[PDB]
């Protein structure tokens, strides 16, 4: 129940731990270079072979059941959400066109035996929760006022994902469904672990690379999304402790890069 | 019995607690389940060279021919173009033009994974009595050829001829054939979260996730146009289907 | 080493920043440099080893000009989380610092002493 | 006399070439990690294993004998002098404390047979010409007005290098000499090649790593300095051609890095 | 003969053009040439505990003891501190304090390389007749201990005792001994271009390029101070010297 | 790393956490350090019993 994993010049300690979930296949680390390009790729090195850390919003009694927060990957690095700063990894990302890598994350909390509640964390693949229904990514300032996302029938039905306006030529239909609904009762299908307040403090997962092509564009890919949801609302005796905090750590594995160029710019 | 489900990976009949190990007696196999026909969409029948719909947004007063053509994909579509939000016109009479829409109810009732791939087998069935027609199809990323040529002072649409397959069926007949998986993408994303363009893109809208396009027309010259409309039905099948990762299922209301 | 109520919890972060133009302050800066995370548990003690990196094989022992040959950066302690004091345990735990030499320490040149301790 | 050297994703061509000067030792590429530190170092990779290019001032008849220009290395990368932009190399440099690498450069000119003159290029080690006598590096704006540095008795005697003011307590001595004089007649001692107007167009040198320690600070080292000086003043018949141009290319070799940290900042 | 000196690497007697191959007959060896004594500097002799000079800049009205102590290095020095610009007071009487300076003319007359390293062998010679003295030295990066203690109401400077070597010479005697290369830097840079500090540094000023420091004092209590000054001479030698890369030589005027 | 210093006897470079095992390069030896002269006291000189 006491173990530590060392990588690069940084290490992480776990006073309690059940193990590491290996997701679909054994030994996710193994991988091979892509096949949709010829130019020689860039591989791992010590500067990027290390962990990174960030912060999330606090947990308060007011939160109700099924509320959730999401952190897209690797878009979190680009957006600098939650104070996460990729440094060398971000710098290398901004100077390439094609990328392919795995992921390996861990989440920790500071629950004590004098609290009751439960948390569920899972790696939902190929989802879009960060974007507003309007069709624009949620800004860091907007993400603060609302600490947790409120579950609703719209999200359950997937009726409010981004779409394209038809135009004056047509008449406006009645939107009722979409292929990106969210089903709270079935989230356990994806790899996950229950962060109960009486059994452990840290959870961790290992996932391989997936995608409908051997490599994906490095400026828009959103294959894996980290999701945290509340099952049992928090409750404790008054005057004991107030509003625990949350943190998480990330680390890429066996990445590849292709298509060198200058720094990315838009317009 | 003793267990720890918080860890996720739980162990695994009545022989463990009290057993019974009922002998086996493979109807759920992925390859077997998805091999059966199902309706996809109903489309009109052409009687002359048509003008393909313009890309969205379409401004008021734009001349085109809508209601024909149809994609080959289970994902929701609108106006014969890929779409994300499925919709329908349950409201009474209104204004403007009504956009045809489609979706594979049966496929999505059990679409419990993310990535999919299989061969497609198309067939066509007529509706009106004693109707004569033909079908045409082209791959993904191609375009429909417009305009017409004159033969003995008869305007024959260009789509009569081409390198792509054509099918002529006898009076009151039926058509069928099997096409190959031809899209550039390695596999079909049931649900997606990327973007197809560097700028001005729409999140979660795939580009070339389909099998092709289909249309129907009558083997007659443009000088014999009629008034009454005609309709056609379409069915599809899947061959050697495969799935690649778990997913969720549609939500059922508790009303 | 930690000294406080048994049933408390928390997490700390240790950092080591080589020489720079300005001493790093924020946790975001600290995270990029070499670091590790300490978790309160059954064992209340932790050892942090400061790597030796310098442009010369040896280094001076006392600093006057603060040149690169004497100074070697800074060390800092940051509270990653908020410490949860269990009920009826009053407040404010304490931390003890223990320092020593590594297994590959060494000294070369003797010098004179300072008799200041006699006054 | 026709050869091309390929490195990374970039290549260079030479319509004329005598060879490559290997400087002090054969095979300068060979090297070993330093010994004044323990933390694992960062080594070469494709992103930085490539060439870079820049520009210099033009050559005009008004220039007289012995005038010169200098380009410190690697300080040129940091200062962005002459439009040189290190990109990945600069980004990695700004995020490390210790560095060690060789160098390999080439200089080209567009002289034609209808011109007379000569140029001399050499890699002077451990020199300070960029700094103004005041004790401040020459700015990019200041480097434009004066295109070429004028040789003078002060530079010849090394009487105007940076120094420390004594203070009011002492009396001001008469400065007359310093250990960083410049001797034009003996510059050929360092590795060099004569860029005559009637024999060739491109010259190139290969140098190993040197320094009074196994590794040097990555923010102040100035081991190698590129120097270009005019021996025979340019002259040509009026109306033929005007003021040729100059260019150069750089490429590091077998670098090492140590001491990761955040981006360098001053104050 | 045929050659191409523009390439730099030229080929290589009279046997080639017209020969003569005069037989050999190693006086230029680096190890041999640099082994001989030469004057370095002349310093006063202490008679009590002194106050070491403060680092530059020194403001007006600062109390200290100047003119004593001396570094062990060929590079130019000022006020017993490392320096870059060599200077001298050729002007007539002025004001303020005159700063002692030193340099190794003979070493720099043939200093045709960049990096150097060797052992140093020091000796001391008196000037005034029948003078009694002693010497003290400490490594690079150390400091000189000040203050004094009382023994039977006599103030004895602390520098009488220490872990560093001391030398006592008889009346009208001489001193000599050999010290080891002890600086942190691997080799001595004859000419340098780096900086020693991250900020507020001076370009081209090395930090610890020397062998140590030396001073002279009389074995008497502080209660017997005199008036007339005394002087001492210093010489140095190099053992097993080595050089590591070519360089230039000092310029000679054409006047 | 895991340890318990309250017990007193703690275990024992960078090879343990992140290593570097810099080679040796005995100036602290007891026998060697204490062999050098140092002043002790200053006394008068007698001229009679």
């Amino acid at each position: 129940r006491v173990t530590t994993q060392t990588a690069g010049n940084t290490a992480i300690n776990t006073q309690s731990s059940l193990g590491v979930l290996c997701a679909y296949v054994e030994d996710p680390t193994k991988s091979d270079p892509p096949s949709s390009s010829t130019d020689q790729p860039t591989t791992t090195f010590t500067a990027i072979d290390r962990w990174y850390t960030g912060r999330l919003n606090s947990w308060t009694k007011a939160v109700k059941t099924f509320s959730f927060q999401a952190v897209p990957l690797p878009g979190a690095f680009l957006s600098r959400q939650g104070g996460l700063n990729g440094g060398a990894f971000t710098a290398t990302l901004h100077r390439h066109f094609l990328m392919k890598c795995g992921w390996q994350v861990q989440v920790q909390c500071n629950l004590t035996q004098f609290h009751q509640g439960a948390l569920l964390v899972a790696m939902v693949p190929e989802t879009t929760l960060d974007v507003k229904p309007d069709g624009k990514a949620k800004s860091l300032q907007e993400l603060n006022e609302e600490q947790w996302v409120e579950m609703s029938d719209d999200y359950r039905t997937g009726k409010n994902m981004p779409f394209q306006s038809l135009g004056t030529y047509y008449r406006p239909p009645n939107w009722t469904w979409g292929p990106n609904f969210i089903n709270p009762y079935q989230v356990t299908v994806f790899p996950h672990q229950i962060l109960n307040a009486r059994t452990s403090t840290s959870v961790d997962i290992n996932v391989p690379y997936i995608g409908e092509t051997p490599t994906q564009s490095s400026e828009t890919q959103n294959s894996w999304t980290l999701l945290v949801m509340v099952l049992v609302p928090l409750d404790y005796k008054e005057g004991a402790t107030t509003d625990p905090e949350i943190t998480f750590s990330v680390r890429p594995t066996s990445p590849y890069f292709n298509g060198l160029r200058n720094r990315y710019t838009a317009g | 019995s003793t267990d720890n489900a918080e860890t996720g990976v739980i162990e695994a009949n009545t022989d463990t607690d009290f057993g019974e190990l009922a002998a086996p007696g493979n109807h759920t196999n992925v390859k077997f389940l998805f091999d059966r026909s199902r309706l996809l969409n109903v489309i009109k029948v052409l009687e002359k060279d048509a003008v393909f719909p313009r890309p969205f947004p379409t401004q008021e007063g734009a001349q085109q021919d809508d209601g024909y053509f149809c994609l080959l994909t289970p994902r929701p579509t609108v106006a014969s173009r890929p779409a994300t939000r499925f919709g329908l016109y349950a409201n009474p009479s209104g204004s403007g033009v009504l956009a045809n829409t489609s979706l594979d109810f049966n496929f999505y009732s059990l679409a419990c994974f993310t990535y999919f791939r299989s061969d497609l087998e198309v067939t066509v069935v007529s509706l009106e009595p004693d109707l004569e027609f033909a079908v045409g199809w082209f791959p993904s990323g191609s375009e429909y050829q417009a305009s017409s040529f004159v033969y003995d002072q008869l305007h024959v649409p260009f789509h009569f001829t081409g390198r792509t397959p054509r099918a002529f069926a006898s009076k009151g007949g039926k058509v069928s054939f099997v096409l190959p998986w031809n899209s550039v993408s390695s596999v079909l994303p049931v649900r997606w979260g990327g973007a197809s363009k560097l700028s001005s893109a729409t999140r979660g809208l795939p580009a070339h996730a389909d099998w092709g396009t289909i249309y129907a027309f009558v083997p007659r010259p443009n000088e014999k146009k009629s008034t009454a409309v005609k309709h056609v039905a379409v069915y599809i099948r899947y061959k050697n289907a495969r799935a690649w990762c778990p997913s969720m299922l549609p939500f059922r209301s508790y009303k | 080493t930690f000294c406080g109520p048994m049933m408390a919890r928390g997490k700390f972060l240790l950092s080591y920043s080589p020489p720079n133009g300005t001493q790093p302050q924020t946790l975001s800066e600290a995270m990029q440099c070499t670091y590790s995370i300490w978790d309160i548990g059954l064992n209340s003690s932790w050892t942090f080893v400061v790597p030796y990196i310098s442009p010369s094989d040896y280094r001076e022992t006392r600093a006057i000009t603060n040149s690169v040959y004497s100074a070697d950066g800074w060390f800092s302690l940051h509270k990653l989380t908020k410490i949860t004091l269990p009920p009826d345990c009053p407040q404010s735990p304490c931390i003890l610092f223990f320092a020593s030499a590594g297994e590959d320490y060494t000294l070369r040149l003797p010098v004179d002493c300072n008799p200041s301790y006699v006054f």
